[PDB]
């Protein structure tokens, strides 16, 4: 069995993916992905920067679900700090996490389809994803990497003309999803290129740690935002799609239904949006209003000592876990009691999904491996931290 | 060659909250100025490990 | 203009006249867009320089 | 007195007293506190050799060291006097003493007030009573010392 | 004269060969107190220009002149001191004096008449470091008569 | 020549040295090694180029954020040449082509320009050092064409600046040399390796990094460098035949030769390819049949037994068998 | 295969060291064949280099430390043998008055 | 020279127009900047309008965009990719990680910019650069190409 | 199935001498064993009916350069059907072999290698233990508190030989460490 070197230097296979594998000529036996080409070194760099300076690390990891990533860090810091966040901040955080889920699902679906060969829905879905990156542009400073969510609440309040635009988008997003789905689900080629590909049993998914869509594509109803609801999700009404067969087609259907449920949750959060402040007030971990630190002494002191020293998290350690679009994303914070984290390991959902590729491509075609890569939605920012 | 010592309390402030901790002081005294922007350059990897 | 350095450009601005003993300087007309409020006790024969703004204040009469 | 030098990069920014109950007792003098400016002012950077015509140019380390090694033996084994400095550490003075003694000469002395003083008992030139021990005294008889300057 | 230091002050005006030397914030040497207490110095900052330690300079000059010395490192020269003054290598030790004014070369010689004279005139200009500073130059102009 | 090193820190790419050397004609073969050697020790190097703006592009990787700053200069113009030197203290000359174009004749290839830069450095009043480079074996009485003008330039430069070092490399060997790579390329095409010299032409090939080390060492050392003229040579003496075997054994091909006498090759080389006499300036460049080289291979290029040698500065030449010659694997 | 448990005593680690040296010598033609180096170096003094590097660390008595050096050496050997290490690095690692005056002339910090 | 100057100027103009009207950048995406780089080529900005069709292999592409951080392990691969390209080899350093260090700039396994390797012609700053910023960078590269007197230099020499 | 019930059950059901110490808090339930009864503890926690811990989330690692047992690897677990989390951790050492758990949870095969790479805690009966994250020619373990942030080697391209060669680190602007630590805390 001869060995050929994969590892294309372009994002047409997500880039940064060596993937040396064994070939019998047409059927692959063992595929060995060589991760580490994107080991930037965030985990070592976390310990050298305060709890505020370390927030933008989390946007870079899994750089398609930006606000779904810093949300886990914020929740971990809040748990370590016993900080209570106001209701409006919780609702807008849930809304923006759902927007991240929609963005990730769209990007994953179209990148996977373009890997298969269908290239026309790709540009349609990026046309629709323009409208949500514009929403990100509005609330925060930057389109993609938005440090909107902070440990206290969110960084800044929503602009006045935002909810109208969001609802106008949600009016037609369902029709756009239907248009994208009609080209793939009912198609013939899509079925023969996905059905009975990369089947994973529930026992295999549990053993290999496939929490996320891979776990739910095997019949396991394990949704972290329903099993362990963190923000205001009990109030919200949504369903958890669960597959029957562990093939790639049911994962695609599950992702489509997840986009539907995310749209439903966005509508619910838009309807049930309370007033009030956005940043917390119990502990002192939030900056004073810039119209307040310029005429008060204690407020200016707090601003100075927060933007230089930062808040000191009391010495403890914990493992938070949120439902990232990829799957379960968890941050293992260890606090020394000082203003810098002692150790912050990042549990990337894509790491386990990528290691579990070896048994998924067991006795498949070589071109049957790119579709397995696409269906598990691997970005290498999170895999190599 | 390293020096093991406990940093003393700073004179300017009366708090003793940074005391009782011991540090290893690698003598990384080799630093120069980049002749374009005045930045401080180093060639010793232990410039601030002990700090 | 850009030939004049800001140090030599602020000196030519005439000092403000204040009737009282202390004057509060907030930078710009809008308080939120200027420096933090600074109360300066102008009592000497020389103008009192605002440490943030550089503006000078002179007391004419009580 | 114990100090705490604070430096940013390659230059000393300020000098802060360090607590030492026996020697300085948390205080520090003005001369030792504001002398950090002299460490960056006019300083010797490279070896320099006077020229024949009176000019004073700079050379490499080997060249000046070669010149001094040329002139070291142009003089008699006697009269190779070497004067130590006020700030020179113990090692420098020790090596200077060894270098002078190993050439048939002995005229090494500390800078200033070292003409005919004998220092062999380690109490005729030292503060036998501890600096912290002066708090137990009852009378002082300062003899031409002025311990203020 | 072959001057070796880190400043000028009327010795450069007469020097024939000038060898730059390290300052006290950039060298590791043992200094002795008035009460016989010794303590070392930490190399805070790098040396300026092409300057070397004083002991390094004199050791290299000794080698080039052709006379051999049995030490080549800062540790070795410390062991040499241990045979001339072993208290100089005991950093944290409050050693007292084990003698007294009893034994001494008792010599009642001729007396004098000249009164005691001040040895320091300007407090802010004593050593080369304080003489070349700007803060001291303006400080010793309004703080004293 | 002292008081211009001004060392700052450890030997590194971002270190500092008091050298602002401008290497004229560094865009060729020797320049990409000399500039790298200069920048490795923190010296700032300026590369005045006259061709396209993309020719001194690979030289930006030598330094670190401003060590290498190329500028455009016009060889015909004079006062614009002063621009690329008004902030310099060291000047190195490498200009000179083995070819011959109409616009720049043999005299105005490595003599007139060298004299112009020497004179403008002399009148500059700040150029501390100068290292002009010529070929080994240049003389007034020689069948070689460019070597005669090159020798005239190397003797006329000293008049303007007496404290000028002259280096004489001999058939430099490297990854982009003009004497070994063309032979391999021709062998690949069809392959017969015409020996114009017909063997029995023993010279001293040298490897380029050794030459670059020689110049940087002449800059580093303080003493007998100004005025002195070195003659860099290889570890041993090589002829065109044994050099042919030591290049053929790596190409992994049968050594075949069409070794021919001198006059037929000279008649097929110089007059056949000499057509720069009318209308257009650019003409195709000679591959192996060079007008100067055919006349140059009639005499040995041994290093002078009484002049300066390559080991005078304590540099061991690279043994040109297994370590230097390794680029030929791209042909096999 | 799988990582063996740490050696109980030094005599059990000594045979492990000999086995590692044996494997390194067995695999030594492969490096010379796949990295295309024949004129620069002969295989015989590579034995000397490996022996020197394995005898320099011969004063360690702790069996765990010796086992860990064997482990790291195996990882380095597998990196070199496989197409992981890159050319001109194996050859980089493998194959007067006094020192004080030189160190004084070159720098202050030696 | 003036008689045969109009022809060479026209030839230079034609070559510059040909090279600016069809640039085929090679998508060497590495990190989050690759998202914005593929997002510029979407239906909203239409990077293809300027004849900026992408290429899958470095053999046909005449330009490459380094989008994303450049670790130590990918440096040799980047150098090999750059070497294989044909003679022109224009390089664009998209993002803030590629064009000099970046947000990390300090970790052990990061090359401090793609200028230690693969010499760069245009630096596009941003983290991540806006699609219009990448478009402006490409326009600046096109302006750079228009200054190449390819035939005039080879005819003067 | 909640924190307290699991605490009672694992206090009663678990054989002694396994858990060196244990904690119960809202942050998380801990079971600190003694670096030898790890495979046994995980096997019991995986197969028992009242504690059906099936999925191993991640294998952490904390470097404490102040205790005799320098390192401390942390095993995060999760019971899907009981909807509960157990965090088992040990104490390791820089020269010591701690047992592997790839047999129970196959997903650990890569976190095992990553923990070896970052810190240097080797493992037994593990098929590979090869570096997974750092460079092929990388030396030292970076997540140790000893390793400098900038590292030991730099990477650059030199023209004399057409390849990318490593070199000693030499930075243009040093990493400015701001010491914000203050007393009264
Ligand atoms: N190294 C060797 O193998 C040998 C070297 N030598 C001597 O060493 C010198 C350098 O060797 P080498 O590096 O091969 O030379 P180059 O191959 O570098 O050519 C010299 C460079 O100078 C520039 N140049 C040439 N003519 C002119 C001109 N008229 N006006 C302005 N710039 C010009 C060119 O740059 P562009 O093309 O970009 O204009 C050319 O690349 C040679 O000139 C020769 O005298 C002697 C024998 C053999
Ligand atoms: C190209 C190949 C690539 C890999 C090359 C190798 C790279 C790693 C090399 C390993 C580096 C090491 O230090 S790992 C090996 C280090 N371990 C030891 O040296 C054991 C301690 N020494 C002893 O036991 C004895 O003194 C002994 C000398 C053995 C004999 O003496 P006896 O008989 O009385 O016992
Ligand atoms: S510049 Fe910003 S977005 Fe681009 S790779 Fe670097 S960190 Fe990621
Ligand atoms: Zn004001």
């Amino acid at each position: 069995n001869f060995t050929l070197n994969f590892g294309p230097q372009h994002p047409a296979a997500h880039g940064v993916l060596r993937l040396v594998l064994e070939m019998n000529g047409e059927v692959v036996e063992r595929a060995e992905p060589h991760i580490g080409l994107l080991h930037r070194g965030t985990e070592k760099l976390i310990e050298y920067k305060t709890y505020l300076q370390a927030l933008p690390y989390f946007d870079r990891l899994d750089y398609v679900s930006m606000m779904a990533q810093e949300h886990a860090y914020s929740l971990a810091v809040e748990k370590l700090l016993n900080c209570e966040v106001p209701l409006r901040a919780q609702y807008i955080r849930v809304l923006f996490c759902e927007i991240t889920r929609i963005l990730n699902h769209l990007l994953a679906l179209t990148t996977h389809a373009m890997d298969v060969g269908a290239l026309t829905p790709f540009l349609w879905a990026f046309e629709e994803r323009e409208k949500l990156l514009e929403f990100y542009e509005r609330v925060s400073g930057a389109r993609m990497h938005a440090s909107f969510i902070r440990p206290g609440g969110v960084a800044q309040d929503l602009p006045l003309g935002l909810c109208r635009d969001i609802d106008s988008f949600t009016q037609q997003f369902a029709s756009r999803i239907d248009e994208l789905e009609e080209m793939l689900t009912g198609n013939r080629i899509w079925k023969q290129r996905l059905v009975d590909i990369g089947t994973v049993t529930a026992q295999q998914a549990k053993d290999w740690g496939f929490s996320g869509v891979m776990l739910r594509g095997s019949g396991v109803c394990w949704d972290l935002r329903r099993a362990a609801p963190y923000d205001v999700y009990d109030q919200l009404d949504f369903d958890v799609p669960v597959g029957t067969r562990g093939d790639c087609y049911d994962r695609y259907c599950i992702r489509i239904e997840e986009m539907r449920q995310s749209l439903r949750i966005i509508v619910q959060c838009l309807n049930q949006m309370p007033s009030g402040m956005i940043k917390a007030d119990d502990r002192k971990l939030c900056p004073p209003s810039r119209c307040r630190m310029k005429l008060s002494m204690e407020s200016l002191i707090h601003h100075f000592e927060l933007y230089t020293e930062g808040f000191s998290v009391p010495a403890s350690s914990t493992y938070t876990a949120v439902e990232a679009p990829k799957g379960e994303f968890g941050v293992f914070l260890v606090s020394n009691g000082s203003n810098r984290p002692y150790r912050c390991k990042i549990r990337a959902p894509g790491f386990a999904h990528s290691q579990g590729l070896d048994f998924m491509s067991k006795h498949h075609m070589l071109a049957d491996v790119v579709t397995i890569i696409g269906t598990q939605d691997i970005v290498f920012g999170e895999v190599d931290r | 060659k390293v020096i093991i010592y406990s940093p003393a309390r700073t004179a300017t402030q009366s708090g003793s909250g940074k005391l009782g901790k011991w540090k290893i002081n690698f003598v990384s005294t080799l630093k120069w100025e980049n002749p374009l922007m005045g930045w401080t350059s180093t060639g010793d990897p232990y410039a601030n490990v002990g700090d | 203009r850009s030939k004049k350095s800001p140090m030599e450009l602020i000196s030519e601005v005439p000092p403000i006249k204040v009737d009282g003993r202390i004057v509060a300087c907030e930078g710009d007309t809008n308080p939120a867009l200027g420096h933090p409020i600074e109360f300066i006790c102008l009592d000497l024969n020389e103008p009192a320089i605002c440490k943030y703004c550089g503006l000078r204040y002179v007391q004419d009469h009580h | 007195s114990n100090i705490r030098v604070d430096s940013r990069g390659p230059e000393v920014m300020r000098i802060i007293p360090r607590l030492n109950e026996d020697i300085n007792e948390e205080w520090i003098s003005d001369k030792t506190r504001f002398c950090y400016d002299g460490l960056k002012r006019q300083r010797l950077s490279d070896p320099m050799i006077r020229d024949s015509d009176g000019r004073f140019k700079a050379v490499s380390w080997r060249d000046a060291l070669a010149v001094v090694g040329d002139i070291i033996h142009q003089v008699k084994p006697d009269e190779i006097v070497g004067v130590a400095g006020q700030l020179s550490d113990a090692e420098s003075m020790m090596v200077l003493k060894d270098f002078v003694n190993r050439m048939g000469s002995d005229n090494v002395w500390c800078e200033g007030t070292a003409a005919g003083v004998d220092a062999d008992l380690r109490y005729s030139y030292l503060m036998n009573t501890s600096i912290s021990g002066l708090e137990n005294a009852d009378l002082f008889l300062l003899i031409g010392t002025q311990p203020r300057v | 004269v072959v001057y070796q230091g880190h400043h000028g002050d009327k010795a450069v005006y007469r020097a024939n060969v000038i060898l730059p030397a390290s300052a006290f914030t950039e060298k590791e040497g043992t200094y002795e107190n008035t009460e016989g207490f010794t303590q070392q110095t930490v190399p805070a900052v790098p040396t300026v220009g092409d300057a070397r330690d004083d002991w390094k300079i004199v050791r290299a000059l000794s080698e080039v002149s052709g006379v051999k010395l049995p030490y080549n490192s800062i540790e070795g020269v410390r062991s040499r001191i241990k045979s001339v003054a072993p208290n100089l290598v005991h950093t944290d030790e409050r050693e007292p004096a084990a003698f007294g004014p009893s034994l001494k070369p008792e010599c009642k010689e001729a007396m004098s008449t000249t009164p005691f004279q001040t040895v320091v005139e300007n407090f802010y200009m004593t050593n080369s470091i304080t003489r070349a500073s700007k803060i001291m130059a303006q400080c010793s102009a309004v703080l004293l008569k | 020549g002292v008081g211009h090193l001004a060392r700052k820190g450890t030997g590194g790419r971002s270190s500092v040295s008091g050298i602002v050397a401008t290497v004229f004609g560094a865009t060729g073969f020797l320049g990409r090694y000399l500039v790298q050697q200069l920048a490795k020790m923190g010296s700032q190097v300026l590369v005045p180029f006259r061709g396209s703006e993309d020719s001194p592009r690979h030289l930006k990787l030598m330094g670190d954020l401003g060590q290498v700053v190329p500028m455009k200069f016009d060889p015909r113009d004079e006062d614009s040449i002063k621009a690329v030197m008004a902030k310099a203290n060291v000047v190195i000359n490498l200009i000179g082509r083995e070819y011959e174009t109409r616009n720049f004749s043999f005299e105005d290839a490595n003599h007139h320009i060298a004299e112009k830069l020497a004179l403008v450095a002399k009148e500059h009043g700040g150029i501390m050092r100068y290292i002009q480079v010529s070929c080994l074996g240049a003389s007034v009485s020689s069948p070689s064409r460019m070597l005669r003008a090159k020798a005239a330039a190397e003797e006329a430069v000293l008049n303007a600046l007496p404290e000028a070092t002259i280096m004489r490399p001999a058939t430099m060997i490297g990854t982009e040399d003009r004497i070994l790579n063309p032979w391999s390329m021709f062998v690949k095409k069809y392959g017969f390796l015409p020996l114009i010299g017909g063997g029995t032409t023993k010279f001293q090939p040298v490897y380029v990094v050794d030459v670059a080390a020689a110049i940087v060492a002449a800059l580093k050392d303080d003493g007998s460098s100004m005025g002195k003229t070195y003659e860099l040579g290889g570890p041993d003496v090589f002829t065109t035949h044994e050099l042919a075997e030591i290049m053929y054994d790596m190409i992994r091909e049968w050594p075949r030769y069409v070794k021919l006498p001198f006059p037929i090759a000279k008649a097929m080389a110089a007059p056949r390819d000499f057509m720069v006499n009318k209308v257009p300036f650019p003409l195709p460049s000679p591959q192996i049949f060079n007008l100067d080289q055919i006349n140059a291979l009639t005499t040995d290029t041994l290093v002078s037994d009484n002049a300066l040698k390559f080991q005078d500065l304590d540099l061991v030449p690279h043994k040109l068998k297994g370590y230097p010659v390794e680029f030929l694997i791209q042909y096999r | 295969i799988g990582v063996p448990p740490n050696s109980a005593n030094l005599t059990e680690a000594r045979r492990r060291v000999f086995d590692f040296f044996r494997a390194a010598c067995r695999s030594i033609p492969t490096i010379m064949d796949i990295y295309n180096l024949q004129d620069v170096v002969a295989p015989s003094q590579l034995r000397y280099a490996i022996s020197a590097q394995i005898r320099n660390n011969a004063h360690i008595t702790d069996p765990k430390v010796i086992d860990l050096l064997i482990f790291k050496g195996m990882e380095e050997l597998t990196d070199i043998v496989d197409h992981a290490k890159q050319r001109h690095h194996i050859i980089g690692q493998y194959v007067g008055k006094t020192d004080f005056l030189k160190n004084f002339y070159t720098s202050n910090y030696f | 020279s003036k008689a045969a100057e109009f022809v060479i100027s026209k030839v230079d103009d034609l070559m510059n127009w040909a090279r600016t009207g069809s640039i085929w950048p090679m998508t060497f995406g590495l990190a989050c900047c690759a998202v914005e780089m593929m997002h510029t080529g979407a239906a909203r900005y239409d990077l293809d309008r300027f004849g900026i069709i992408f290429r899958p292999s470095p053999r046909q592409s005449d330009c490459m965009i380094v989008a994303g951080t450049l670790t130590n392990k990918m440096a040799p691969a980047l150098r090999k990719v750059y070497d294989q390209m044909p003679e022109p080899r224009w390089v664009i350093s998209m993002g803030s990680c590629a064009n000099g260090g970046g947000y990390y700039h300090y970790s052990y396994s990061v090359v401090r910019g793609c200028d230690r390797i693969v010499p760069v012609d245009i630096y596009v700053p941003g983290c991540p650069p806006t699609a219009e910023a990448l478009l402006y960078g490409l326009l600046q590269l096109q302006k750079k190409i228009n200054r190449r007197k390819d035939f005039l230099h080879w005819w003067n020499k | 199935m909640d924190n307290q019930f699991i605490f009672k059950y694992s206090w009663e059901t678990l054989p002694k001498k396994w858990v060196k110490k244990m904690e119960r808090s809202e942050h998380g339930n801990r079971f600190d064993t003694n670096t030898d009864y790890l495979f046994q503890l995980l096997c019991f926690l995986k197969l028992h009916t009242y504690t059906r811990v099936q999925v191993l989330i991640d294998i952490c690692g904390v470097d404490y350069p102040s205790r005799k047992r320098r390192f401390e690897v942390v095993y995060n677990l999760l019971s899907t059907r009981y909807n509960s989390r157990i965090r088992v951790q040990t104490s390791a050492d820089e020269v010591t072999r701690i047992s592997s758990v790839v047999s129970l949870f196959p997903s650990a095969g890569w976190w095992e290698r990553e923990v070896w790479d970052m810190f240097g805690v080797s493992f037994i009966n593990h098929p590979d233990l090869r570096r997974i994250l750092t460079d092929y020619g990388f030396e030292g373990h970076p997540l140790r508190k000893d390793f400098p942030l900038s590292g030991y080697v730099q990477v650059r391209y030199d023209d004399p030989e057409k390849r990318v060669v490593s070199e000693p680190i030499e930075m243009t602007q040093e990493f400015r460490y701001f010491d914000f630590a203050s007393p009264w805390e």
